[PDB]
């Protein structure tokens, strides 16, 4: 026969491999394909589907409808902070298990824009704006609302807007950051405060609650894919 | 080689990639 | 200011009520080329695409949510429950109009949310739901705060945070789905398509779609405004289809 | 400039996965393995797959066997090398009853011998249901009267694999493993379903017991 | 819409059938095999090539060779791998009588060496009958006198194998099986026959005993 | 000679492949086809021919 | 006329240099072995990339695995071949436990399945760094504060490798060693640093003893 | 399959030897290329340096 | 490859399919 | 061969010489 | 494949036929 | 083959016959 020389690498089994095998089903007439609605061609596109994100996630709060409830209320000062997590996607508990946490959960690298909504889900009546700041890191969290407008902010008026959509810039000196917590890529703070009060007339309720949505925004990518964490086994499911 | 199937099934092609 | 008509039956919302419509595919009749049996199809049309209302729930400051089985919800309504006792197979789209309303001084947020394949666990691990248990037809199934007890042999796990299917509550955003506001909205219209991976399908062996109000922010109010706020549901079927006429079945 | 290759269904899904493993001794006539063809017994194939609700791919079958010399009482055990024989039946087909039963015959059932110490045996399958899709969710029955079985189980049909050693046994009992590997290819996608949270329970169902939505943190400021 | 090709004769003949196997020890000079070549010794492919009166085909031949150690009192047994030979004599031709038969110069017998640990030994045949095409049924005799043998054994001179291990004997004795599988290609068949019913009872003629038509169910009426 | 690598699936006997082997009668000269009546080509030929159904299927 | 094609960055670097070795028992439930890769444990291949400040290359990886056989009590060891598993676990993936642990699942991490005898296994990984080259040193902190680790080991976020026997244990313990060799290919190099001179420490810094600038003579005249 | 005839140097691993291999991360996308100073593509260039002679080595 | 005889037999060839 | 790329990848590729 | 000589020497090629 | 070369390398080469 032909002169052959096999090479490192035959007879292995390498799990992303991808070669060509002999059909155990020779001429198989498959089924003929039916036109489905949702085809989804990259989990890209899953990422980049808002989902509630769970701020309050308090013990108390992670066993019901709570942990996705932002307290906000009529105060008797001035600029009180509403809330604050750092901008972890992949590792932080706050968008751990959302859509695009999960997705990020299956890699080891991400990068790009992400995409925050706020809802005010108060009544009609009630007015108020809050200033909403990404702070990059290199300094702590800001502790109060002078050193967050200092940064990126917007100020959001509920009275004018029920629902404003912050989009926080990639600001990294790497290209990709690791899904994984390592303080080498860290990316920042996402802190809330109020900018004036929240204002409501006699017979409303002063208290109101904010809804948060995350999802990735048109630029995002994810690498080096990776079994996820957050299923595991002990022994065949029968 | 570069891209030849091998097979006459389709099943038997490697990935779209 | 907008109005739809199907049928003799007519719903009004705003001129911007923002329709949301399933995975961006308008219900249609099945074409010839996917098509697998061979008699021919029964097409009632007005008889049966029109919107029907069914019972009315309390949306209370204590509610968790609930839930309808499509093709089951309507099982009894009109001719459409007469077609799926006399054929065999069958395949629908849907228009969900969800009604909600309440005054400026009122506050609450839902999810109207319609789920594919809303296959859901039992809260004895070892059994499955009866059918008692997972539709109740016109009458809406309701969600739980707290956490079903393994005791209870065949009931559905109601827990709200996983919504019945082992998922969080949060991620149902990827099913088409609306908010309903009362700040902003007072009411949700979603049309979806056929979904299955089949051309038709079995309406009484087979819950295609499932739809889900569940309130992410509690109804709130002061003293003296109305403490009675109603969530209304009118489905209309679209493009009902129909094939194997036979004897009407049992159920 | 950030391209997103690697994060579509045939890169997402294009990996082999550990679907199962069974074993079976050559010191008996019931020396043989069985296994009803599932994806659902494992956590992490059937938490990727079951992030859509209908999927339509061609499957790559790779299986790895290895052997284990098992106690013995004979002096100087010089076994020679073994062969194996996988044969798969599809539903309605006959079923071996002993490691020397006639089914074995694979006349026309697809089988595959392979012999220890070379390259893992590999074969490919198109995609076989009779429906348009696979189906990784089902809300509903399988008898008319909603009595009886619910749920993904009622569309599993797939058929069964069958193991033995091809060689008869010598001077000591061999013991053997075969893990079969499943690696979808040229997948299609649809509906897609928000990831499972609470650990899986059950194979023919997706009962849960509830769990929170995320891990806790302090306070709603903490950092 | 839907396409045929499955049921073509070639998809339902083209796959690798176990048509017979032979053991044999190397502890004798008598530790050889022999098969008089026929395929109506498996229930199987028999009843696959029955349901047609005349076939044309070539013929794909593939061995599985399997050894196991059989008792022994030396210590410490140590024995090389086994290289096996199978001589195919065809009618007329001399036939080997012990393992170390000058027959297995197999000078023009056409004949395999294969060494155990390998892969299976395959080789290709044409079509080789003295008439135009196989005959599975012949309703005559082998006299002119209708006097002796009746029934289609009359047709088989097909020949016979002989296999043997080529290895001397060591210090215990090995027990080789060898499995012989036949995959027909290029396949041609003529007037169709009923499927066979009744179970097989003899390899040279169709007799069997009477059984029901089908099974039974309570009345005319019982779905 | 030319640098190879091989793969899974080699050396393995899969009863439905389908490739070449070396022919034992090299150069054999067959008998030549002759016209038989009744050529099948696919079983649904026979599956399409009308038989009699045992509708009565009584034990007796 | 004299070409400098062997003195190129490529056929520097292009050649295969063992970076660890790790070694694994198939007698307990934690016989499998871990290896956080880095290029810093060997002197050889490490003075070779300290040459420069940045590198950027594909990587070829070749393992080379042996047994050896431990001593026993049972009469009559006939070990089968052993075939091995090496899963690569990127940061934040699940890591084994044991060597009967769900993670060898590997349905999403790359993974190698390896029987002795063969050729040794090999793979290419092309460039991974999330920056633009890859660093061999870093004169920074991982903190912002300038506290805590100090260092190129701020940089290496590049996962974990995990080897075990996929084989259930015999008669007899076997004791496996794999050698892990990098080879990189396509490089590309920036900024050339003087040689290492002082003997290498510590993996993770840059810690050395004074030594001096070379070797003495007796004077300045002496040849 | 296609006759082929396995020559002396089969599934042996030489270290300077220059094969393709699979790729265990299929259609991973790298980080982009970015101009870094100093360039080199030769050690002859680091030799072509000049550094300082240890001409007075003597032990103190 | 796609489709070519390595042997000189008809017999040698593959399946018709 | 002479030179023929077996993969897709760019990084399966043989070094640079 | 079909028919090419790997070998210089004619004692090499295959039978005449 | 026939005469192809599958190396870079001169000494590769087989003899000079
Ligand atoms: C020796 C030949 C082996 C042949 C094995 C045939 C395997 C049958 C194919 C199984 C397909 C499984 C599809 C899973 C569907 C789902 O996602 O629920
Ligand atoms: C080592 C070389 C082996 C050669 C073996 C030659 C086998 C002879 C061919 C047998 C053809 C059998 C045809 C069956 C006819 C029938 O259907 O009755
Ligand atoms: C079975 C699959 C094995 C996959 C192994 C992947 C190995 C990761 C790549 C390591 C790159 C190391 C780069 C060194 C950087 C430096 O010079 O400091």
């Amino acid at each position: 026969g032909l002169p052959v020389m096999t090479t490192p690498g035959s007879t292995q089994f390498l799990t992303s491999d991808d070669f060509q095998s002999p059909s155990a089903m020779p001429q198989f007439d498959v089924t003929p394909e039916m036109q489905i609605p949702g085809r989804v061609n990259n989990l890209m596109e899953i990422a980049e589907v808002d989902s509630v994100v769970p701020v309050n996630n308090t013990e108390a709060n992670v066993n019901s409808l709570k942990a996705y409830q932002i307290p906000v209320q009529s105060n008797s000062d001035n600029g009180k902070q509403v809330f604050g997590f750092p901008l972890q996607p992949g590792a932080n508990g706050v968008l751990n298990r959302t859509l695009l946490g999960e997705i990020l959960n299956y890699y080891t690298h991400w990068s790009g824009s992400i995409k925050l909504t706020f809802m005010f889900c108060g009544s009609a009546m009630a007015t108020g704006k809050f200033l909403l700041a990404y702070s990059p890191p290199g300094a702590g969290v800001p502790k109060n609302r002078k050193d967050a407008m200092l940064g990126t902010h917007v100020i959001w008026d509920v009275g004018l807007q029920s629902s404003c959509v912050l989009c926080v810039p990639w600001i990294s000196q790497t290209h990709y950051r690791y899904v994984v917590e390592d303080e080498y890529t860290a990316a920042g703070y996402i802190t809330c405060w109020y900018q004036t009060n929240i204002v409501v007339p006699a017979d409303v309720q002063s208290s109101c609650d904010i809804l948060c949505f995350v999802s990735a925004c048109n630029d995002f990518s994810v690498r080096m894919l990776k079994d996820t964490p957050f299923i595991r086994q002990d022994t065949f499911y029968q | 080689y570069t891209n030849i199937n091998y097979y006459k099934d389709a099943a038997s092609n490697s990935a779209n990639r | 200011v907008r109005s739809i008509t199907l049928g003799n039956s007519t719903i009004t919302t705003q001129e911007c009520a923002n329709v949301v419509v399933g995975y961006g595919v308008w219900p249609e009749y099945l074409k010839d080329n996917e098509a697998t049996a061979e008699d021919q199809p029964t097409q009632p049309d007005v008889a049966t695409c029109r919107f029907y209302t069914l019972e009315s729930v309390q949306w209370m400051k204590n509610s968790a949510g609930w839930w309808w089985k499509l093709p089951d919800a309507l099982s009894q309504m009109g001719l459409f429950g007469q077609n799926m006792q006399y054929h065999y197979l069958g395949r629908t789209g849907y228009t969900i109009h969800v009604q909600c309303n309440a005054s400026k001084f009122h506050q609450g947020c839902l999810l109207v949310v319609c789920v594919p394949e809303a296959e859901m666990g039992c809260s004895n691990l070892n059994n499955t739901p009866e059918f008692a248990e997972l539709s109740g037809g016109d009458t809406a199934r309701m969600f739980t705060d707290t956490q079903i007890g393994e005791t209870n042999s065949k009931k559905v796990q109601t827990a709200v945070w996983n919504a019945g299917m082992g998922v969080g509550v949060g991620n149902l955003t990827i099913y088409p789905h609306q908010w309903i506001n009362l700040r902003t909205n007072n009411s949700a219209t979603i049309v979806m398509p056929y979904i299955n991976s089949v051309p038709m399908d079995n309406m009484f062996r087979h819950n295609n779609l499932t739809l889900m109000i569940i309130p992410f922010v509690p109804l709130n109010y002061s003293e003296g405004s109305s403490p009675y706020v109603p969530i209304t549901v009118t489905i209309a079927p679209m493009c009902a289809e129909y094939n194997g006429l036979r004897l009407a079945s049992s159920q | 400039y950030h391209s997103r290759s690697e994060s579509s269904i045939e890169n997402f899904l294009c990996r082999a996965a550990c679907v199962y493993y069974a074993t079976y001794t050559n010191n008996s006539e019931k020396g043989y393995a069985e296994w009803v063809i599932n994806t659902r017994q494992v956590a992490q194939l059937r938490r990727k797959l079951e992030l859509f609700t209908y999927l339509r791919f061609d499957l790559e079958l790779t299986f790895v066997i290895t052997s284990a010399q098992q106690p013995s009482t004979a002096t100087s055990v010089d076994a020679p090398v073994q062969t194996h024989q996988i044969m798969y039946v599809p539903p309605g087909g006959p079923v071996p009853t002993k490691v020397t039963d006639y089914a074995w015959q694979t006349s026309t059932n697809p089988s595959v011998f392979w012999t220890e110490g070379n390259a893992p045996p590999r074969m490919s399958i198109p995609f076989i249901s009779i429906g348009n899709a696979y189906s990784c969710f089902y809300d509903g029955w399988t008898q008319f009267s909603r009595n009886g079985v619910y749920g993904i189980n009622t569309l599993n049909n797939m058929g069964t694999l069958y193991m033995r050693h091809v060689n008869e046994a010598g001077q000591g009992p061999i013991k053997s493993t075969v893990r079969i590997y499943f690696k979808p290819k040229h997948v299609k996608a649809w509906v897609p379903r928000p990831p499972r949270l609470c650990q899986y329970e059950k194979q023919k169902n997706v009962n849960f017991t509830p769990t929170g939505v995320t891990t806790t943190r302090v306070g709603i400021t903490t950092t």
